[PDB]
C-alpha cells in the first residue's frame, strides 16, 4: 500500500489511453456502498465525461457517474440511470458522496456537503464483487474500448468507498477532512497501477 | 410535448443496411429517451429499442443486439437508428416513440411511452 | 409511542398508495390551532403537492397546506381559501409555521422564521375535532380517494401541531430547535400508520 | 382584465351532456377566480358554479352538485364546466365570469364579480 | 418543367386498394401527359400506366388491365392510380413521371419521358 495522503493524480492532455486501474480486496457482493471523491476540472464547458466507472464482467456500466452536458450529474447502477441535474457551472473544485442501499433503492447525493433529494433504484438488486474499477475512461468493455470523448482531463482525489451507507454526520465529518476508516478503498492504503499520460503531485484543493 | 418525425424507410436487398433518422420538434428532447417501436399488419405494435436522455444506457432486444445500433445526438436532438443484415421478415412499420421528461431507467413496455411519431415503412427483398 | 427524533419519513417514488395516517387525542372542537413543520422536496418547479392535509366527515378540505405551481403557499381553513405568494424558488429544506385564530380570524405565516403580514380568514368558525390527518397525498374523501399529480415526493418531518397560538418569541424558539411542549401533535410521541412505499431514515436538514 | 369568451353551448335531448368551455385572454388568469352564472328572459342573471384560481376549491348549487362539474387548466388558463342530466328547464343563457385579483375565498354573489363574456345559448328538447 | 411527386404509397395486406396520388407543379401540367412508371432493385424501370391531358385517351399495361385505373385532374393538376385486389409481386418503388412540350399519343417506351419524379414505395404483403 502507498499513502496518496495530500497527493492527486494529473491527467494533463485529453487522450484515450491515460488511464489508472485501481485494485479491490472486495470478496463478498455489495447490497449497499458509499462513494467519496474530490474532483477538479474546467470540461464541464464542454462534452461529458467520466468520474468513476465500475465494471463488473457481465455489465460495463455498474456503477458509473458521469457528467452530462448541459444535463448535470448522471448516477447509473445495474443499468439504469437517473440525473441530478444541475443548472449552472461554476469553476472550483467540488467533493461529491454518493450513497445507496439494496434494501430500500434509496440513493443519497451530497454535493459540496448539501444534500440532493434522495430518490429510488433497482430495488432488490445486487452488485458483483470482482470488478475493475478505472479513474479517467469510462470503459464500454470489462478492461478497454475507451473512447477520447469521454476521458477526464483535469484532477482527481480522495477517492474512497465503504460497503455500507455512512449517515449525514459522517458525511459531514468527511467533508471537513476528520478521521475515518475505509473498509473496500483506503486513500491512505491505496493500490493502483498507473497508465499513460498521468502523473502525482501536491494537491491544489484545500 | 416534442413532436417526432422519421425518415431512411424504403426497400432493399437482404443484407443490405438503413440509417433511420427521427427528429424531435421541442426544446426539452434531452429531458427524454427515445425507443424505436415496430408493427406489422395484422397486430400491434412491438419494441425494437432504446436510448439514454445523457446517451450512456442503451437498450436492444434479443434480436435487435449485434445486428442493430441506436444513438442519439442532444446537440442536433436527433436519434439514429443503424440496421444492418436485414431479413425479409424484417418489414414493417417503425415507429420512433419517446416520452419520460422526467429521469428514470429505460423500460420494455408502451403504456409509459406518450407521443408517437407518423412512422416509416422498412422492406427487405 | 415512538420517538422520531432525528429522523424522518422517506416517499422515494411518486405514486399514489405511499401515505401515512397520523393520529390525535382531541375531543373537544378546536377554536385555534398553530402548526409547525419541516419539509423538502424538489417538485416545486414541476407541479403541485399536498404538505398537510387535515379532514373531518363532512369536509374533505377542513385544513389544508397546500404548494400551487407558480404561485406560492396556499391556505385553507374551512373551505376557503388563501395565498402567500412566492416570486422565486430555490431548492433547500423549508421550516414553516402557520397558526390561525377563530376569534379574530388573524392568520400568521412564517416561513424559515420571517414572517408573512397577518390576513383574515372565516372569522367566527369552529374547527371540529373528529378528523383523519394524512401525509404524503391531498384527501378528497375521510379514507380515500387520492390523486398521484398531487402526491408529494421528499421528506417531511418536526410536525407539531398546537391547540392555540403561539407568540412570535416561541416561534422563534422553534425555529432554532429549543425544548418545547406541544399538546395535541408530539413528534416526540407521535402516533402513526404507514401505508406503501415510505421509509424511515436520519435527517438531512440541520 | 382579462376578457372572457365562451363556447360549446347547443341543443341537446334530455339526459346528455355538454362540456361548456371558457377562455380568457390575459396573463393574470391564475389570479382570478372563475365562476358560471345562468340567465333566462325575463329575469337576471343566476349563480351556478365558482372554482378555485388555485383549483382545489370549488363551490356548486344544490341543483348543480352531484350532476355537474367545474375545472380549470391554468396552463391552458381555460374553465371547463361539464353539465349532464340536462332537463328542459336548464335551457338558458350562460356566462363564464370573474373577477378577482387577490387571494379569497369563493363568494356566491354578483355584485363582487366585474367581468362578463358574451355568454352561450344551452337548449334541451 | 412541371416538378412531379407521388404519394400514398405504403405497406398493405394482399388483395388491398391504394389511390396513390402525383401532384405536378408547374402551369404547363394540362400539356402534358402523365405516366406511372415501376422500378424493382437490382433492374431498370418498367411502364405501368400513362394518363392524357383531355384525359380520354389513356393506356394499361397487360396485366394491369382492368384491375388498375388511371385518371387526371387539371383544376387541381394532379394524376391519379388506383389499384385494388394487389399482390405480392407487384411491391416496387412507383414513379410518377412522363414530359410532353407537344401535342401528341401515349407511348410505352422510357426515351421520351423526360421529366421524373422520386417514387414511392408500395408494398402487399
Amino acid at each position: 500500500q502507498t499513502d496518496m495522503s495530500r497527493k492527486a493524480f494529473v491527467f494533463p492532455k485529453e487522450s484515450d489511453t491515460s488511464y489508472v486501474s485501481l485494485k479491490a480486496p472486495l470478496t463478498k457482493p455489495l447490497k449497499a456502498f458509499t462513494v467519496c471523491l474530490h474532483f477538479y476540472t474546467e470540461l464541464s464547458s464542454t462534452r461529458g465525461y467520466s468520474i468513476f466507472s465500475y465494471a463488473t464482467k457481465r455489465q460495463d456500466n455498474e456503477i458509473l457517474i458521469f457528467w452530462s452536458k448541459d444535463i448535470g450529474y448522471s448516477f447509473t447502477v445495474g443499468g439504469s440511470e437517473i440525473l441530478f441535474e444541475v443548472p449552472e457551472v461554476t469553476v472550483a473544485p467540488v467533493h461529491i458522496c454518493t450513497s445507496w442501499e439494496s434494501a430500500s433503492g434509496i440513493v443519497e447525493f451530497w454535493v459540496d456537503g448539501k444534500p440532493r433529494v434522495r430518490k429510488s433504484l433497482k430495488k432488490g438488486y445486487t452488485v458483483g464483487a470482482e470488478a475493475s474499477i478505472i479513474l479517467g475512461q469510462e470503459q464500454d468493455s470489462f478492461g478497454g474500448n475507451f473512447e477520447g470523448s469521454q476521458s477526464l482531463v483535469g484532477d482527481i482525489g480522495n477517492v474512497n468507498m465503504w460497503d455500507f451507507v455512512l449517515s449525514p454526520d459522517e458525511i459531514n465529518t468527511i467533508y471537513l477532512g476528520g478521521p475515518f476508516s475505509p473498509n473496500v478503498l483506503n486513500w491512505r492504503a491505496l493500490k493502483y497501477e498507473v497508465q499513460g499520460e498521468v502523473f502525482t503531485k501536491p494537491q491544489l484543493w484545500p | 410535448e416534442v413532436q417526432l418525425v422519421e425518415s431512411g424507410g424504403g426497400l432493399v436487398q437482404t443484407g443490405g443496411s438503413l440509417r433511420l433518422s427521427c427528429a424531435a420538434s421541442g426544446r426539452t428532447f434531452n429531458r427524454h429517451y427515445m425507443g424505436w417501436f415496430r408493427q406489422v399488419p395484422g397486430k400491434e405494435r412491438e419494441f425494437v429499442a432504446s436510448i439514454s436522455q445523457t446517451g450512456l444506457n442503451k437498450d436492444y432486444v434479443d434480436s435487435a443486439k449485434g445486428r442493430f445500433t441506436i444513438s442519439r445526438d442532444n446537440a442536433e436532438n436527433t436519434v439514429y437508428l443503424q440496421m444492418n443484415n436485414l431479413k425479409p421478415e424484417d418489414t414493417a412499420l417503425y415507429y420512433c416513440a419517446g416520452s419520460q421528461s422526467s429521469y428514470y431507467d429505460k423500460p420494455r413496455l408502451l403504456t409509459e411511452y406518450a407521443y408517437w411519431g407518423q412512422g416509416t415503412l422498412v422492406t427487405v427483398s
